[PDB]
RNA sequence: ACCAAGCGUCUCUGGGUCAGCCCAGGGCUGGCCACCGAGCCCCUGUCUCCGGACAGGGAUGACUAUCGUGGCAGCCCCUGGUGGCAGCUCCGCCUGCCAGGACCUGGAGU
RNA sequence: UUGAACAAUGGAUCCUACGUGGACCAUGACUGGUAAGCAGUGCUGGUGAUGCGGGGUGCUCCGAGAGCAGACUUACAGAUCCCGAGUGCUGGCUCAUACUCAGAUCCCACAAAGGAUGUUGCUUACUAGUGCGCAGCUCCGAAAAUGGAUGGUGCCCAAGUCAGUGUGUCUCCCUUACAGUCUGCCAUCGAUGU
RNA sequence: AGCAUCGAGGCAGAGCAGUACCCUUCGGGUCUGCGCCAACACCAACUGGAUCUGAACUGGC
RNA sequence: CGGAGUGAUUGCCGGCACCGGAUGUGGUGUGCAGGCCUGCGAGAUGGCAUUGAGUGGGCAGGCUGCAAGCCUCCUGCCGGUCGGACAAACAG
């Protein structure tokens, strides 16, 4: 079964603009502009409105599986939005048992650094994205929390998960050693 | 819109026809008259074309869609003196085993061909001989010569009509004649009406 | 110099008659340029066509053109049609060579019938 | 250029998109009927499947070595010219004279030379991965699996395409001039001599 | 759709009356099938194997060959069929627009080998029907059971006779033009 | 996408490809599923006589009708005649390529002939033409985008200098000028220079805009 | 005498055009009589600029006038040959000097 | 109605010289055996004794049977190229990250139980959602030793797979066997007139 | 064969023009217009199924 | 031969200037003007457009470099072939 027609919207606030061209969707607003070429997908991809616009995505005579990818689609676009109006925060929560892991980020703004993670005598560098900052929380607020701030929900959750997988347990039960640093909340900067 | 029966495409009086091969490839010319069956007197005029009075085969010329409206002209040749039979001793060569039907289809062929006439000895052709390579070469030069001046009393008593008749009718088939035919290289001969 | 005119089609010699493994080299099969369909190769049925090729030694030219050159004529005829992509089922005489396959055929007009 | 390659005349066609045994196998029975054929950009013809496949692929076909002496072995090129070249051989009869003279007549090359870049190049609609392959499915780059299996040369040839590309562009552009005032010239001699067309009732022998 | 390879066949048959049954009971079969021998085989596979009736015992009073009142307006025929596979027997309702009855037979027929590798000797058609477009169950019918159905054509390759199929095309190739060369 | 495109959909007129009746016009009245369509095109010269088309074998035209399916032929020959779609049909781009196509095709030997010998006679002009224009854009480009000599005139040693044979005429030539007609063209066309001298080797002019066309189908 | 080109006879053979018989398909009189209500159609408003959405209502959706179904008419067509919507079964018939017409175009032997 | 059909250059009566008397292959017709390219049988046909076209290759499969040539046409089976014949036409289905590359005409060159929320269809119970299921393809199950084999290349809206279609009609349904038809010649066995 | 034809990218895309703009990373997107069948006269046409072009006749006057 | 149209093309004498490394854009390269750009535009042809003489301004320049004459049209004279002549490789 094709299905003659499918479209996904998805509407786009004011203040920020959705241009599209060939599948490569760029997206203005305050906190910044965005860039993503989906062109890996031979999809309609408009944005069709005056005074309310929306972005619509459509298939024409597609599977299950192009009325899925539309969405997907529409859903990147939606955090492209986001993104570019309030912004991705990831707060990432340091947890040890006995070794305080000692986080700091290096001279610029990239390269966080994890030392005495399990009292290993290693260091983790997690060279951070550009596009992406990363500031160590001061103990007032929480003490043990770094925050990853973006525009591109993509970049920071991969750093997030970078230091993750990066201060991770090898050869012990981790039921136990339940050591690491831990993405506490997925919020916005607003 | 009818595609009506099909027909054998074939040379009239007045059409212009293009010579496939010989002397004069692709060139235009005015189909005169038949002479025999699928033998034609042609010629695109020897000051338009350069194509003197000539014969050919229906079957190396095209026949195009271009008649020329030859009416009210003298067309009236001496085929055989002018085209000799370049064949000597015209059909000997075993002695006749006796042309044995009697009545039809070999009597009405023979008699056929006793009725016309020889190229005498001007208007005849020469068979090749020596005489010490000159003697012979010389005489038939002249020959050649008082044939050629022969044969060009009836072609321009042809052809002076035949130009003041398609300047008359209208003065671009004079160069429409001049222009030889060739194919190129987008050219798809099984496609080309004619 | 005089109007050099083409009058012919070009046609590739596309190997003899033949099946997966045996072969008749009296047939040849000609590709005729930009004919692709079958219903076009009844113009060229019957018409005759040229293999040329150069010899070292000067044959004797055209009939009664008296000066030799180093090509070298078979003459053939187009005998019928040859499958749906234009191809047809020439017969030479001699019989083609062997280094004839690959190589230009021209297919003259005549003896025309249009 | 090369004097053999200043001698050379055929048919320049652009490798790029095209699917590689479908562009081999059209460009095979060319060679048999005689045409010569330059397939220009190898790196860019595409190949029907998955990147990782057709590197599985490619890794199992290198597995094939001649155990007693490898040097006699078969080869397995790291050029996409020549991997093309292989699949064109196997295409042809290569193991006879009329084989070897089409496989002769096969003239692959990498990015666009200049022989090659001086004349106008076609693309096979057939072995064309865009005319031919359905927009659901997966596809690689012959230039992405040879470097993979080795072919430092890729980044080599990218620049002087790039090269190559702005000198297209500034012929282009003179190119563009030059057919607007040949358009100009044209409308030019439609003034003085009106040009007679096919659809036209006049052409007759009662007119003309 | 285009050539059905089907004809319509109202094939009506008896048994030759013996002196026990001097009249015997008379059958109806609807055959689609690709031309009359095909169809009269069917019509004698019903016969024997639901009547004890026998080719050979039996007697056609009809054929009839069927054709499409007016085949200018489509139809959403309902095909009820039964057909055997690698395991035993599955019934099957399958509906198909088209313009034909035989149309819509042999959208089944290659329907059936396409999704289910069927063959014809293999489905025995159960009842066909045709039915308001208030009755059609399919999402792939529902979806043209509309009034004024519209779509792009956007992939295009530009089907092209043979004649004129370009081994090289000097030109650059578009999959969304209108194509018409 | 931000093209406009055609639609397949009841009212359509497209152009039937293959077939009996191929290189026609004919109107979508239905669609039968998504690979075929019902289309009538009897209201067509020589046109299709109402069957079922495959999508592949039609060609979308520009234009459209308002009708309902099926439509009867005593309503769709008013409807083609009143929106005028044969005319705004063989008014298009495509249907003079075609008609070029078909002209060619079905052109006579003496037809061949005198289109031959028109542009035989337009080429002894336009080659000209075109390399004058040629000539003067590319010493407008030389003159704007090149190098001047930094060396003023009347004080270059100018070259030498060949003697007119002692018994030649002098034969001034007229056509030494862009006359204002040429002028006003070039003008026209406002080429860039920048490109004129941005590349040095000579090239041929491509194909032009309408060189495929029949005006007035 | 030989080689080649052409035109014919006869015996076969390949590929075509128009025909003829019998039917079919349509068109026009928006033919006439009776049904159909939707795959809808039309008029409003609002949201909107969406190759539109929804809520209303309307069979004056009348007078010719969207589409279909059952039957009954006259007149016109090249527009076709069951790849069609079919005659007194099935099957269109006829295969091309021996169920009968006019031709076209190759090839083999003679 | 000379009393069933069809066929039939045939019936009767003899004499006589040899070779053979290892067989083998194929099929629910089977028997012994776990089985075997095992052993032993039955009907028929083949191989032996037999070439030719196809199955890449193969004594046995599929077609067909063989004097020397010419023309036409086909069988089995084929058309991405190798390789003659459509990168035919019309609807589907399938995408397979490996070292068995998904798959790819009989024999035959393997695959099973079991499993999958991959996907396409259909039946069916429940009031659009949730259950059972059933078929098509796909994936796992799926391990051997020189490097290697749908025959190679490669193929992915296929050049895989399932159907339909190519009609004395077809824009492209064509290819060709030593087979069918016609012709010439050679030889054989005859008939007729001599 | 006339040994005539050299943009790049794309293919679910307006084309073209602009001495306009952003980096969204230097080829992508935005913006402004419809003159570019250069008067009018088309489709937002465009798959080379195209374009261009006649190898042109014997010497001298 | 000659006349018109067109001033384009080729070759050469100078000098000037400019390029080209994927296999120099080199097939041992390219261009070179009594001019060009922008305004006015006498007149003449069509109902304002076309064409078009000069002229203002600006920018350049072999301050007309030489030789030929290609091409389209018009028109010939003498002499020669016209014996490959009904096809025999694009008449070579």
């Amino acid at each position: 079964m094709r299905a003659i027609y499918a479209v996904h919207k998805t509407p786009i606030p004011e203040g920020v603009k959705v241009f599209v061209r060939n599948r490569r969707i760029v997206v203005r607003g305050p906190r910044g502009t965005l860039k993503r070429e989906m062109r890996h997908v031979k999809y309609d991809m408009s944005v069709k409105g005056k005074k309310n616009k929306e972005f619509r995505c459509e298939v024409w005579f597609g599977k299950n599986q192009d009325e899925a990818c539309i969405k997907t689609i529409c859903s990147h676009v939606a955090n492209m939005i986001t993104g570019v109006t309030k912004g991705f925060r990831y707060k990432m929560r340091f947890a040890y048992a006995h070794f305080p892991i000692n986080v700091s980020i290096s001279d610029d703004g990239k390269a966080v650094e994890i030392r005495n993670f399990l009292g290993e005598k290693l260091i983790r560098k997690v060279e951070v994205r550009e596009g992406v900052s990363a500031s160590r929380t001061d103990p007032a607020k929480q003490k043990d929390e770094l925050v990853l701030e973006g525009n591109d929900i993509e970049k920071v959750a991969q750093c997030a998960a970078d230091i993750h997988q990066s201060c991770l347990v090898k050869n012990k039960d981790i039921r136990k050693f339940l050591d690491g640093i831990y993405v506490s909340s997925k919020e916005t900067v607003v | 819109v009818r595609k009506g029966p099909s027909k054998k495409v074939t040379p009239t009086p007045g059409q212009v026809l293009i010579l496939l091969s010989g002397r004069f490839r692709g060139r235009r010319v005015i189909c005169l008259k038949e002479l025999e069956h699928g033998i034609f007197l042609v010629t695109g005029p020897y000051k338009v074309n350069g194509v003197p009075l000539r014969r050919v085969n229906r079957r190396y010329c095209i026949c195009t869609s271009t008649h020329i409206d030859i009416s009210g002209l003298d067309l009236n040749i001496p085929e055989a003196q002018i085209f000799a039979r370049r064949k000597a001793l015209k059909k000997v060569k075993k002695a006749l085993k006796g042309k044995r039907a009697r009545a039809i289809q070999e009597k009405k062929d023979q008699a056929e061909v006793a009725r016309p006439e020889n190229s005498f000895l001007k208007r005849g052709k020469k068979t090749k001989e020596s005489k010490s390579e000159e003697a012979f070469f010389e005489e038939l030069k002249e020959h050649k010569k008082k044939k050629a001046g022969f044969k060009q009393q009836y072609q321009k008593q042809i052809d002076e009509p035949l130009i003041k008749r398609l300047k008359e009718l209208d003065p671009l088939l004079t160069k429409y004649l001049s222009s030889i035919f060739t194919l190129q290289v987008n050219d798809k001969p099984h496609l080309m009406r004619f | 110099p005089k109007p050099i005119v083409r009058l012919f089609q070009p046609a590739v010699m596309t190997g003899f008659k033949r099946s997966k493994r045996k072969q008749d080299p009296h047939v040849a099969i000609l590709a005729i340029k930009n004919v692709a369909t079958r219903k076009h190769t009844d113009f060229y049925l019957g018409k005759r066509c040229v293999y040329l090729y150069r010899g070292k030694k000067k044959v004797a030219g055209r009939k009664g053109s008296k000066v030799k050159t180093n090509m070298r004529r078979i003459w053939g005829r187009i005998t019928r049609s040859h499958g749906k992509a234009g191809c047809v089922k020439a017969v030479f005489k001699p019989n083609l060579p062997g280094e004839s396959i690959g190589r230009k055929v021209r297919i003259y007009l005549f003896p025309s019938s249009i | 250029v090369k004097p053999k390659d200043r001698k050379w005349r055929g048919i320049v066609v652009d490798g790029k998109n095209h699917l590689m045994g479908r562009l081999a196998a059209v460009v095979a029975k060319q060679l048999l009927r005689g045409e010569s054929i330059c397939v220009v950009r190898c790196e860019d013809i595409n190949i029907s499947q998955s990147f990782m496949r057709n590197k599985f692929r490619l890794k199992n076909i290198m597995r094939k070595r001649h155990l007693t002496q490898p040097k006699r072995g078969p080869f397995h090129y790291r050029s996409p010219r020549k991997m093309f070249e292989k699949v064109v051989r196997s295409m042809l009869p290569y193991r006879t004279a009329h084989g070897t003279a089409a496989f002769e007549r096969l003239r692959v090359a990498e990015g666009i030379p200049q022989p090659f870049a001086k004349k106008k190049r076609c693309i096979c609609p057939a072995a064309h991965r865009i005319l031919r392959l359905a927009p659901n499915r997966k596809f690689c780059r012959l230039g992405d699996l040879c470097t993979d299996i080795g072919w430092r040369h890729d980044k080599t040839i990218k620049d002087l395409e790039g090269k190559r590309k702005k000198l297209a562009e500034l012929r282009w552009k003179k190119k563009k001039e030059l057919t607007k005032l040949r358009r100009a010239a044209e409308r030019l001699v439609d003034r003085i001599i009106p040009r007679i067309e096919y659809g036209d009732p006049k052409i007759k022998i009662g007119s003309l | 759709p285009g050539f059905s390879g089907i004809r319509h066949y109202e094939i009506v048959g008896r048994a030759y009356p013996t002196e026990k049954e001097p009249s015997p009971k008379v059958y109806k079969m609807t055959v689609f099938a690709k031309n009359s021998v095909v169809g009269k085989a069917r019509f004698w596979k019903l016969m024997r194997k639901q009547n004890k009736v026998k080719k050979t015992h039996g007697q056609v009073l009809q054929i009839r060959r069927i054709f499409e009142k007016n085949p200018n307006t489509i139809k959403n025929y309902s095909i009820l069929l039964r057909y055997q596979s690698k395991t035993g027997v599955m019934n099957v309702s399958k509906e198909y627009r088209d313009t034909t009855l035989c149309g819509a037979v042999h959208q089944m027929y290659m329907d059936m080998a396409g999704r289910h590798h069927a063959r014809y000797l293999d489905i025995d058609i159960i009842g066909t029907t045709v039915l308001k477009p208030s009755q059609c169950l399919r999402p792939h019918i529902r979806q043209f059971l509309q009034h004024k159905v519209k779509f792009p054509l956007l992939h295009r390759i530009t089907k092209k006779l043979p004649q004129h199929k370009a081994t090289f095309l000097y030109s650059k190739p578009s999959t969304y033009r209108s194509g018409f060369m | 996408v931000k093209a406009k495109r055609n639609f397949v959909e009841i009212g359509r007129v497209i152009y039937v490809r293959f077939g009996k009746n191929r290189d026609t016009l004919a109107v979508i009245t239905d669609i039968i599923d998504h690979n075929w369509i019902f289309a009538d095109g009897r209201a067509f010269p020589n046109g299709m006589k109402r069957g079922a088309v495959n999508i592949k074998d039609i060609a979308l035209t520009h234009m459209k009708l308002k009708m309902g399916h099926g439509l009867r032929h005593r309503h769709l020959k008013e409807l083609v005649a009143k929106e005028d779609v044969l005319n705004k049909w063989k008014k298009t781009t495509v249907a003079r390529r075609l008609e070029k196509q078909k002209n060619k095709l079905n052109s006579t030997d003496l037809e061949r002939w005198r289109i031959q010998y028109n542009r035989r006679q337009r080429s002894s002009l336009i080659k000209v033409k075109f390399n004058k224009l040629k000539k003067k854009a590319l010493q407008t480009a030389r003159r704007l985008h090149g190098k001047k000599n930094p060396i003023p005139f009347a004080d270059r040693k100018k070259p030498q200098k060949q003697a007119p044979k002692e018994g030649k005429v002098k034969k001034d030539d007229k056509g030494r000028k862009l006359k204002d007609s040429e002028r006003r063209k070039i003008k026209k066309c406002r080429i860039n220079y920048k490109s004129l001298a941005g590349w040095q080797l000579d090239v041929n002019p491509g194909p032009i805009a309408g060189s495929s066309l029949v005006s007035k189908v």
